């Protein structure tokens, strides 16, 4: 209803509180799709939008995500969370639990992760520790 | 597609630890797993360069076609040189020159 | 009891144990149809388990989990033998 009576800023908000909800509850692919939509706090969009794609197993969705934030924009791509990004990924594909661990702590230690981000790492942490065992 | 060139002379496998952290440093027999691939993935098309998983004594195996050679049948001496690109393909049988090496984890011995 | 029993070998595959509680059991889960229930069986004349009756498992097909595929050498869906044993012998 706000984006068709073209208030952004309110939309946005509205799609943050939607994606939020639904990633929680398990629909890591919608709320990627609303991330993407209000990407078109644009660094945390580009974030959580490759920690839902990591919930679902997505790894190269979540490398093209990654991708697509640092070739358009330069802030993201030289901020830390691009490069939490990039680690997490790369665990991922690695089947690394503890290194994930081990980044969560660094990401952590300099920006602190809230309940929502942890709540999704945690997931991913449990999606890889099953393909381990 | 190929032609003549439909069949595999010789085919590399890089063989790797899928879990690292769960390692084993013994020597490999090469043929073992030999037998179980061709088992599981015969009469299938191959290129190199190709990421596969492989199950093997509990333990579980990225395996990556590293270069494949590709030979018509009724070649006695193997004069196809050892190709890495994709565009060489063969259909795996058992008198394949199977060669197996350090994995993507280099653990493997 | 183990006195009467059906000794004749049959061919068996591996497979994942059906779940956590089976591999814990550490019984061989095998079908009614396959042999009696609270047995011991050996497979390949050298790995003893107990058969337990399991519904899950279709006949002919045996249940392991990955520490007695760590013990024997043997990869999933293995073709191996299986008999009756009595250790009393």
């Amino acid at each position: 209803w706000y984006a068709q009576d073209q208030s952004v800023a309110l939309s946005n908000k509205c799609f943050i509180k939607c994606a939020d909800l639904k990633a929680l509850d398990g629909q890591y692919i919608e709320a990627s799709d609303i991330y993407s939509k209000l990407i078109k706090s644009l660094k945390d969009y580009f974030l959580k939008k490759g920690l839902c794609q990591l919930a679902a197993t997505d790894a190269v969705a979540a490398a093209r995500t990654l991708q697509e934030g640092q070739s358009e924009d330069p802030n993201f791509a030289d901020s830390r969370e691009s490069n939490f990004l990039k680690s997490l990924i790369d665990a991922v594909n690695e089947g690394d639990s503890e290194q994930l661990s081990e980044h969560c702590k660094e990401f952590d230690n300099f920006m602190r992760l809230d309940k929502w981000k942890i709540t999704i790492l945690n997931k991913i942490k449990e999606s890889i520790q099953q393909q381990e065992d | 597609y190929s032609g003549k060139q439909s069949y595999l002379g010789s085919i590399d496998i890089d063989i790797s630890f899928r879990a690292r952290g769960k390692a084993v440093s013994t020597v490999f027999d090469q043929d073992e797993l030999a037998k179980q691939f061709v088992r599981c993935y015969e009469s299938q098309i191959f290129s190199p360069t190709q990421y596969l998983i492989m199950e093997f004594q509990g333990h579980f195996f990225d395996l990556k076609i590293r270069n494949v050679q590709a030979i018509d049948l009724g070649d006695i001496e193997p004069t196809s040189a050892v190709a890495t690109g994709i565009e060489t393909k063969g259909i795996l049988t058992k008198q394949t020159q199977i060669n197996f090496f350090k994995g993507r984890d280099g653990l493997v011995n | 009891d183990m006195t009467n029993m059906d000794t004749r070998t049959r061919h068996l595959k591996v497979s994942n144990c059906p779940n956590n509680s089976y591999a814990l059991a550490n019984v061989a889960a095998v079908s009614p149809n396959d042999f009696p229930n609270n047995i011991y069986i050996i497979i390949d004349n050298l790995f003893v388990f107990t058969t337990r009756h399991s519904n899950d498992i279709p006949p002919g097909t045996i249940g392991f989990n990955g520490n007695q595929r760590t013990w024997g050498g043997w990869s999933l869906n293995q073709d191996v033998q299986a008999k009756a044993f009595d250790l009393f012998k």
